[PDB]
């Protein structure tokens, strides 16, 4: 049984400031972390395979404990879902973090 | 076993090969989108997905579409439509996001203006995978004027990232 | 303490060559069907098993009338050369219905004549009781009495 | 040590060598058509991927001259491979026997300068001998022409080990 | 090598009775068992990969020591061949059992 | 880490005599040796996978220490390249030998 939860299930930070969404996971050996941004009707890929996508590469860095932004904007207010799958897909974890930019 | 690294794992006691590595079946119900020379349109589709060893196969069923340019791009949006436990990241090629001409194959498409379809032999291949969106190049085979296009069932494969 | 495909290779722990490359042959009957049209052909094809895949190299062959939508069936119940078993041609997805390995394949259609080639769509549809059924449809059609088929190699994940 | 490739040591534990799983390279050699007296060659740049026990040669699209109904397309791997690739690495598992492996349909445009008409031809890996892979290319049907446009084709087959 | 024989190389059982065709094999670790029915000049698949086929699933069960029928009819009089191949095909065994429905 | 060099980097032998081009390698466990003849622009395969090719099989034998000719002619003057790759291609060695048939 693997564990994947978040310490800060709901962040609220002022515009143009740095912020880290923490996804702390345990119980994996060969895990693949993946984050997806959610702004209502649209989903966007932020990070996949412990690697940040191109559309974000310039202002979001990865870490096994969460992704952190160089600076945020209202544009990024939404529900970020962090998914951690093991190798083989027999171990799966997931947790959503809610971001609110001001 | 503690000293075994996937795909090598414990099978019926003995050191064996993980079945999940050998065969892993899934599905994608997403959006395929054509584009090129200003022509744009999308279609919702249900395709099976098989992961055999280090390859990944996407069995696109046949589907219908609209006008298409001589040179175009067909994009599968894997950001959504995948079946848990599958992750969009799992659809990433071994050659990551470089631009390639992998799996080049011939594929016939029927083009019509409502009435009877005339089939064109076009060239298609895996061009590049970026941010969960697989883009296949579809060109060649000459062209004629039309408003509708009928596509065949195509299975797309390529080395999968690990 | 080793479970195939992991086995002993010259003292050390390696990979069984039988897993990597296994070559065989099938001399059986391919049978077309659909829209009342029926006919069969005896054929000699090579069979390669590479890793978890199985490849059936069907050589080119001639046939009769064919409907717009039809089924081509390879009967593996017989024709396999020892030590191959019909059960060794079972897909990893067992007998579910799929649309695996969909590919385009050109068939020449004539009335005895000068063959006119049709680009048709073909794929592994379903394997049941040692009989592999490939769906062959699309590409439009014309009236004919004879059909020339190309050499086609059919592949798919193999059951273990 | 006590591990025989492709089984190797992966971060302390017994794993699978990544070189076995994915190995990428390139070939910049000569493809040569032949058959019914027609002869011509073309220099080309293709990617090469080795995944597991397979080898894929991603031939880009190219232009050529007249072609017979039945012909042989030969990739000369004796040269053009990029280190550390060896011509011997391109040898099929079935060594140099004659086969009909990877048979597929491939459309070729034939023209006499003007507009191209595409033929659906049958192509497959026929035989590999002394670093030269020969693919058989026949059927379709055909017609008079002086130029031929080829599509990007990926050729695969069990690789020798 | 490996051994694959039968104790009852020839059964003779009245119609509508259950009957088991015994194929006892030894010397295999990862074997795949397969049975084929043979009535004259038409071969039919009974069992493959230690798994009974569909056309028989409803009245024939599998066992590492042979397949058994819920009930038989004269329709099934013939030469059933049991084949046991190892994994890799380096070990191969085979034996025929003749069924006669009285 | 692996070593592949030659003791005789330039041979000079009269026509119709036997000669051995030596390629001494060390550091390999499962090595595949390969020789290529070079005459200006025409490259020809001599040996591949510790096995002599067909076009040479009748007058050139292989050995882990180099290939030897039954008899040479001026036709064979050139730069013979010996390449030694390990299994997996992580270990690669190479050395050229120049032959001059006088």
């Amino acid at each position: 049984s693997v564990t994947v939860h978040s310490s800060e299930p709901e962040v609220r930070i002022p515009e143009n400031n740095p912020v880290k969404l923490s996804c702390a996971y345990s119980g994996f050996s060969s895990p693949r972390v993946e984050w997806k941004f959610d702004q209502g009707d649209t989903t966007r890929l932020v990070c996949y395979n412990n690697k940040i996508t191109a559309s974000y590469e310039d202002r979001v860095t990865f870490l096994p404990t969460g992704i952190t932004f160089k600076s945020v904007t209202r544009e990024d207010t939404g529900t970020y879902t962090c998914m951690v799958s093991e190798e083989g897909g027999n171990s799966y974890g997931e947790v959503k973090v809610k971001l609110i930019v001001l | 076993s503690p000293n075994l690294r996937y795909p090598i794992a414990d099978v019926s006691g003995g050191i064996g090969m993980s079945p999940n590595y050998r065969f892993r079946q899934s599905m994608w119900i997403g959006i395929v989108s054509y584009s090129g020379s200003g022509l744009n349109w999308r279609v919702q589709v249900n395709s099976d997905i098989f992961i055999v060893d280090d390859y990944i196969h996407i069995c696109l069923p046949a589907f219908d579409g609209f006008s298409i340019a001589d040179g175009g791009d067909l994009s599968l949006n894997f950001v959504t439509g995948l079946l848990p436990p599958l992750l969009t990241g799992d659809t990433e090629p071994a050659f990551h996001n470089d631009v390639v001409t992998y799996g080049a194959q011939t594929v016939a498409i029927g083009l019509s203006s409502g009435g009877t379809p005339q089939y064109m032999s076009k060239n298609l291949w895996v061009e590049q995978w970026q941010d969960g969106v697989l883009r296949l190049r579809v060109e060649g085979g000459g062209s004629i004027t039309h408003s509708n296009s009928k596509w065949p069932a195509m299975t797309v494969s390529y080395p999968r990232s690990f």
